[PDB]
Formats: structure tokens, sequence, C-alpha cells
């Protein structure tokens, strides 16, 4: 069970995570525009852009983020981008769409120019956290301890980012004894996922290197393209 | 080339 101060700080995050979800015009241009690896690969430019701004707004008001040494602050945003929206795009491809919606969304990343080293792990991994079934607080704690992880390179105060850390693992951690006390080993298998996550800095390095289609100005600057 | 998520983070 939650002591009451941890109910307050998973309340607090669920209402930063609750926030700011996808409009209806990226949405309704999954179901309606055209189909073509270029205007396919367009949408999924603007979904990742959203995230970007989605993602930044969530950032910011994560207990103790503002305190951090400015710098710190820029290499959690830019070493947990790709993460963060690879868990955000399993959320919305799993719980988040008309059955429809994961269809046609699931067709157009399979043809939008991207290699198939990369769709593979990726719909792989989208099916390994789909059977997790997780609740929307396990997905938004998930997202704010890959945000604080504390081993992203150039970081030079990782103590800091380990405390603010800390508090929301033990937050995940109970509950996932209380949603899955059938499962004592819950908890590690959704760590498990964190692995199979990093292994999307490879994949999305590897596919950027191999282009050149315009990306954002924002997606460019936190992705070093 | 901070300047895009910079200005994002500092904003209110
Ligand atoms: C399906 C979903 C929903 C929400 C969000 Cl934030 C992202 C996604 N995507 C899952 C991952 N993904 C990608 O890696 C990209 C990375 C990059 C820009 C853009 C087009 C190409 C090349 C594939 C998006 C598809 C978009």
């Amino acid at each position: 069970e939650l002591t009451p101060d941890q109910q307050t700080l998973l309340h607090f995050i669920m209402d930063s995570y609750n926030k700011q979800r996808m409009p209806q015009e990226i949405t309704n241009k999954i179901l309606k525009e055209a189909f073509s690896a270029e205007e396919n690969f367009l949408i999924l430019t603007e979904m990742a852009t959203n995230h970007v701004q989605v993602l930044v707004e969530f950032t910011k008001k994560l207990p103790g983020f503002q305190t951090l040494d400015h710098e710190d602050q820029i290499a959690l945003l830019k070493g947990s981008a790709v993460e963060a929206m690879f868990l955000r795009s399993a959320e919305i491809f799993n719980k988040k769409l008309p059955s429809g919606h994961s269809d046609l969304l699931e067709a157009r990343i399979r043809n939008s120019g991207i290699s198939d080293e990369y769709i593979t792990p990726m719909f792989s991994f989208y099916k390994s956290i789909g059977e997790l079934k997780m609740t929307q607080e396990e997905y938004a704690l998930l997202t704010a301890i890959v945000i604080l992880s504390p081993d992203r390179q150039y970081i030079k105060d990782r103590e800091a980012v380990e405390k603010l850390q800390e508090p929301l693992l033990d937050v995940l951690q109970k509950l996932c004894k209380i949603h899955q006390p059938e499962n004592p080993q819950h908890f590690a298998c959704l760590l498990g996922r964190l692995t199979e996550l990093r292994t999307f800095n490879h994949h999305h390095a590897e596919m950027l290197m191999s282009w050149r289609h315009k990306f954002t100005p924002l997606l460019c600057e936190i992705w070093d393209v | 080339d901070h300047q895009l998520l910079r200005y994002l983070l500092d904003k209110d």
C-alpha cells in the first residue's frame, strides 16, 4: 500500500502525464491522409515532433528536475528522447486508439522508408510491452524513470539524478505488487523492457545516418541531426 | 545549439 506522500507524488505525476494527449488533427491524418512512403513518413515526423513538445512539458514538471544543473537538464532530455518516444508510441499503439487506427498506423510505419533492421525490433517491443497489460500509472512512472536515468552520457551530477529517480521506482514497485500479486516478478519484468528500450538508441542512430526527407528543427536539435 | 530545447525548458 502507498504511503500518503507516495500518493501525493503519484497524483502529481499523473496530473502532468494526463495534461497533454494526441491532438485530433494528427489522429485523423492517420485515418484520412494518402498512403505513400513520403506521406507516411511525414505523419510520423509530425507525431514525433508533437511528442518532443509533450516530453519537455512533462519533464519540466518532474519533482526536482528544475533544481538540476542546466547542462544536466539538457543531457537528460537528449539522452531519453528516443526511448521515451518509443514508450509513448507503444502506449498509443496498444491503448489510446480504435482498433482501426492501430492497424493503419502499423501499415503506415511499415511503409515509411524505414529499414527492416529497425521495424522488426519495434513491433516485437510493442507486443512485448502489450503483454504486460500496463495501466496508465505504470506508463507515466516508467516514462519518468527513463527520463531521470542517471547513467546518461555527460551527466555531471549523477547522484542528484538518482535521488529524483528512486522515489518513482519505489512507487512503481508498490504498484506492481498491488495490481499483480499473482506475479511477484512483475516489477523486474517491467524493468526488463527498459533493457529492450535501450536498444532503440542504436537502431535510431542507424536509421538517422541512413538518410539524406527533412525532419523538423526541434527533432534535429534533440536528435543531434 | 541549445536554442529550441532551452526555450522550451525555460519558458513560462
Ligand atoms: C507511432 C508513434 C506514435 C507516437 C510517437 Cl511520439 C511516435 C511514433 N512513432 C514510433 C517510432 N517512429 C520512428 O521511429 C520514426 C523516427 C524518424 C522520424 C519519424 C519517421 C521515421 C524516422 C520513424 C518517426 C515512428 C513514429
